[PDB]
Order: C-alpha cells, then sequence, then structure tokens
C-alpha cells in the first residue's frame, strides 16, 4: 500500500501457490471462505466506502514540521547558556530519531523473522546483519550517558573513545 | 557594616536626594498588594480578638489599617530599591577600578575543553 514506503519497510514478492486439488471432495474452507465474503466483507466495504465518501467532502491537510540545524555543544562556547540550551534541545530530538530508526530496524527483524517461520535462521541473515550494526552504533553513542544524559556528558564520552582509538592507533604505528 | 560609613551618607536620612533618579515602584506592585494584604489580616485579628464580627465590624478601622501599610510598604520599597541599586552601582565601579583583579578570561568551546566521561552502571 502506499501508506507507508515500501523501501523503509521492505516485504518480500508473496508467492502463493496455485491449489491443485486431488479429490472429489468439496472444500469447505472454500465454501465458508465465500460465506465470509457474502456476509462480512461486502458490508464492511459498503461501509467503509460510504465513509470514504463522507471524508472526501471536508478533505483538508496536516504538515510535517521541519527543523534547521543549530551549532552543536562541541560549537557551543564554556558556559554559553543560549547555544547550550539549543545544542541541548537538537541532541534531544536527534536522539529521539536514532531511537525511532533503531525501532524501525528492530521491526524489520521481527517481520522478516515472522516471515521466514521455519527457515528463518538462514533467510534472516541480512535483517539480522543490519540491527547488529545499528544497535552497534547506538550502543556506542547512547550506552552508558545515566539519568541525567546531556549532550556535555555524551560529547565527553565521544573524546573518550576518540582518544582510546588514537592511542592504540599510535600504539599500533609504533 | 558593609554599607555604613559609605562616603556622603547622611545620618538618620531614610531616603537622600540621589534616590529621586531610580523608577519609584508601581502603585500595583505585588509587594505593596501584599503589604496591604498584611493590613488586612492585622484588620481581622483586632475584630477577633476584640470579639467583634470579624468580616463586618469596623470598616473605617480596616481601611486605615490597609492604608497605614500599604504607605509604609511603598516608602519601605523605595529604601530597598535604593539599596540594591546602591549596592550593584558600587559594585560595577569597583569591577571597572580593579581590571587586575577582574580580568577577562579566554574562551574555549566544548569542543576545546577535555571533560572526564563518567559511565553509569
Ligand atoms: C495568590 C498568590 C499566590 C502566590 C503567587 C506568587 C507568584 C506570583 C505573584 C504575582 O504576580 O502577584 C501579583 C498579583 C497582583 O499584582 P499585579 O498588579 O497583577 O501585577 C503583577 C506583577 O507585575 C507580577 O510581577 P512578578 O511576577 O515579578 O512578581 C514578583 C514576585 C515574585 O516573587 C516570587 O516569585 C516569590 C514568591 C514566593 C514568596 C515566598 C513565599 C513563601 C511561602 C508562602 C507563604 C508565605 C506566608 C503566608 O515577588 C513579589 O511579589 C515579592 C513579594 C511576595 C508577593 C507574593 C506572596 C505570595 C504568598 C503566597 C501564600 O498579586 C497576587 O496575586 C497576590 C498579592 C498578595 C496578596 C495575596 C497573598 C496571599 C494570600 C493567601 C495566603 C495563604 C497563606
Ligand atoms: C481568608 C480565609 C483564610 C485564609 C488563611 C490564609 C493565611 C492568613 C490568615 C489570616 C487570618 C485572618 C483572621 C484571623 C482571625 C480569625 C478568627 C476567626 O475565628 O474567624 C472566623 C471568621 C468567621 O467566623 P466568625 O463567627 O465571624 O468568628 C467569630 C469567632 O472568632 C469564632 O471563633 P470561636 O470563638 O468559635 O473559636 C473557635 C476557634 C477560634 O480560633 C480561630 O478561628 C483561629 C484564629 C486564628 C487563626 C490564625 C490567624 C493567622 C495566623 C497566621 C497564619 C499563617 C498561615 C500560613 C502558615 C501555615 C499555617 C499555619 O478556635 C478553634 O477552632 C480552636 C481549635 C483549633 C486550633 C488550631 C488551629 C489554629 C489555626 C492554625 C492555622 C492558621 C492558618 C489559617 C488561618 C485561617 C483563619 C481564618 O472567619 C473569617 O473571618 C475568615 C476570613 C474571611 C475573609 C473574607 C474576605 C472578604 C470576602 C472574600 C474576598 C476574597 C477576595 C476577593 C477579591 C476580588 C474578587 C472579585
Ligand atoms: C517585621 C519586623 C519589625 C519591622 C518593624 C521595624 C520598625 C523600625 C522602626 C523605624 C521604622 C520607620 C523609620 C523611618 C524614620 C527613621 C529613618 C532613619 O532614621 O533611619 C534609617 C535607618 O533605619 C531603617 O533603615 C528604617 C527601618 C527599616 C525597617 C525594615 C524592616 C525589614 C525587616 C524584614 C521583613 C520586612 C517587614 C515588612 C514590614 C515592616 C536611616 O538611619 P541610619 O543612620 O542611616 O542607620 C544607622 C544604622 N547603622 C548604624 C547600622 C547604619
Ligand atoms: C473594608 C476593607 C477594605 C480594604 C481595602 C481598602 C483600600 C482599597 C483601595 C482604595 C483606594 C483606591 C485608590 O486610590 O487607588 C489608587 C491606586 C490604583 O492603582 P492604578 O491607578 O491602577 O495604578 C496602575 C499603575 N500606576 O491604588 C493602588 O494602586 C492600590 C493597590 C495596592 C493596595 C491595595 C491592595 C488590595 C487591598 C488589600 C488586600 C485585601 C483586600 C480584601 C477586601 C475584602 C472585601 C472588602
Ligand atoms: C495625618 C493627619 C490627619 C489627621 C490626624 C490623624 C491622626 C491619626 C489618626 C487617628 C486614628 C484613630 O483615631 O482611630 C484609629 C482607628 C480605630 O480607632 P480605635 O477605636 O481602635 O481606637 O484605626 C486604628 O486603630 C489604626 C490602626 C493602625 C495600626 C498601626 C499600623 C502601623 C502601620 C505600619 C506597620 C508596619
Amino acid at each position: 500500500p502506499d501508506s507507508w514506503d515500501k523501501d523503509v519497510y521492505p516485504e518480500p514478492p508473496r508467492r502463493t501457490p496455485a491449489p491443485a486439488p486431488q479429490t472429489s471432495l468439496p472444500n469447505p474452507v472454500t465454501y465458508l471462505t465465500k460465506i465470509f465474503d457474502l456476509l462480512v466483507d461486502r458490508p464492511v466495504t459498503l461501509a467503509r466506502e460510504f465513509i470514504e465518501q463522507q471524508h472526501a467532502k471536508n478533505r483538508y491537510y496536516y504538515y510535517h514540521r521541519e527543523f534547521r540545524r543549530v551549532p552543536d555543544i562541541t560549537e557551543c562556547e564554556e558556559k554559553d547558556i543560549l547555544c547550550m540550551f539549543e545544542a541541548e534541545m537538537q541532541w534531544r530530538r536527534d536522539y529521539k530519531v536514532d531511537q525511532e530508526i533503531v525501532n524501525i530496524i528492530q521491526e524489520r527483524l521481527k517481520a522478516c523473522q515472522q516471515r521466514e517461520g521455519e527457515s528463518y535462521r538462514q533467510n534472516c541473515a541480512k535483517e539480522l546483519e543490519q540491527f547488529t550494526q545499528v544497535s552497534k552504533a547506538f550502543q556506542d553513542r547512547y550506552s552508558d550517558l545515566g539519568a541525567h544524559y546531556s549532550a556535555r556528558k555524551c560529547l565527553a564520552k565521544q573524546k573518550q573513545r576518540m582518544l582510546a582509538e588514537r592511542k592504540a592507533a599510535k600504539e599500533a604505528a609504533a | 557594616t558593609m554599607m555604613s560609613g559609605r562616603p556622603g551618607r547622611v545620618p538618620l536620612q531614610f531616603l537622600p536626594n540621589e534616590a529621586r533618579s531610580l523608577p519609584p515602584p508601581k502603585l500595583t506592585d505585588p509587594r505593596l498588594v501584599y503589604m496591604g494584604f498584611l493590613g488586612y489580616c492585622s484588620g481581622l485579628i483586632d475584630n477577633a480578638i476584640r470579639r467583634r464580627p470579624v468580616v463586618s465590624a469596623g470598616l473605617h478601622r480596616q481601611l486605615l489599617y490597609v492604608t497605614s501599610f500599604v504607605f509604609f510598604g511603598y516608602y519601605l520599597l523605595k529604601r530597598q530599591d535604593y539599596m540594591y541599586a546602591l549596592r550593584d552601582h558600587d559594585m560595577f565601579a569597583y569591577v571597572k577600578s580593579h581590571p587586575e583583579d577582574f580580568p577577562e578570561k579566554d574562551k574555549k568551546t566544548y569542543g576545546e575543553i577535555l571533560e572526564e566521561f563518567h559511565p553509569v552502571r
């Protein structure tokens, strides 16, 4: 459907086998599906058609809010409260966006596991790798900031990580 | 005594002439309203102690209580504002006069400042 992006929420093309009966007995599932279509599907479809027809008469729109980029805590001077506040708010919004990214990847993983069913171990290796990478990056960024997390604390953690990486690289090149 | 003995201080002067250059408190100052509330409470306590109807008796007495409290509160607010303004003025003058004691400092961003990170686990 056009409600969601098929690229953001991937789904393999469905392959439903054609029915090839081998008995002269009737199909109770087929009969019950026909009865369900005649008793439930058509009434709910008519009701939804009327509701959508009512909706189309008073059509109106809502928008997606856009935020421009602002200087971050690295650019903010020491004890500059206005810039610090702006950077903290931007960092919090980006944190929420990253959380939703991790949620999207996790939902993709769950859906692929359920879809593949009995052979999920092999067929879902692609989605497990993406989740592994995303979770590793997210954990490295926001692992142990604490209850009173802040952009300053995350920046300090990144500085510590960069210092450790630089020391390791210098030791390797030595 | 911090501000006592300040140069040019006239003894026993509640409000000097230099206080006239400051913005007077507005008549609707919340501090003045609280002073009037204190006056009203004083009138109510007067009625209660003298065993009169608390809200009804002595309307003139309650009015005089409120008016006196508002008057003294207005003058007290004027003096308080003048003293705080004088303190700030003297502090700024001293900061201007002692740049060696109050020097400007180089401002370095958090990208340059190294702060230790304490993990919570
Ligand atoms: C305004 C409402 C209250 C707000 C309170 C906020 C804080 C400020 C307090 C100011 C108090 C002023 C009055 C003090 C004396 C009261 C005496 C009394 O009994 O009065 C009864 C009197 C009515 O009864 P009554 O038959 O006339 O009284 C005859 C006998 O006195 C009847 O007495 P009795 O001979 O039958 O003896 C019985 C009673 C006699 O004893 C009493 O009734 C107690 C009298 C002293 C109470 C404390 C006075 C204030 C001290 C400072 C409070 C600090 C509060 C904050 C700190 C935390 C709490 C402590 O003794 C006992 O019950 C003994 C057992 C209990 C003892 C332990 C508790 C004692 C009080 C502790 C709490 C104190 C704070 C709350 C005070 C509330 C006072 C109404 O009630 C009032 O007058 C209440 C105030 C009415 C104000 C009306 C204003 C005009 C209309 C509304 C306009 C609103 C604004 C509109 C704006 C524009 C809109 C368009
Ligand atoms: C709530 C507690 C009780 C408050 C009631 C206090 C009553 C004070 C009695 C005098 C009040 C009116 C005085 C007005 C005329 C006299 C003014 C002048 O003579 O005195 C001034 C000084 O007096 C006071 O400034 C005026 C009275 C101030 C009282 C304010 C009480 C603040 C308490 C905080 C709670 C607020 C309560 C609000 C309701 C009162 C200037 O004299 P000065 O030579 O320069 O001071 C010498 C003192 N030195 C040496 C230490 C410097
Ligand atoms: C100024 C020139 C005008 C003419 C001269 C006037 C002189 C002074 C006025 C006299 C007041 C008066 O006679 O009546 C006082 C009334 C109630 O009278 P009473 O029956 O309680 O004795 O009400 C009172 O009791 C007053 C209550 C006030 C108590 C004190 C309040 C203090 C204010 C500041 C406190 C911080």
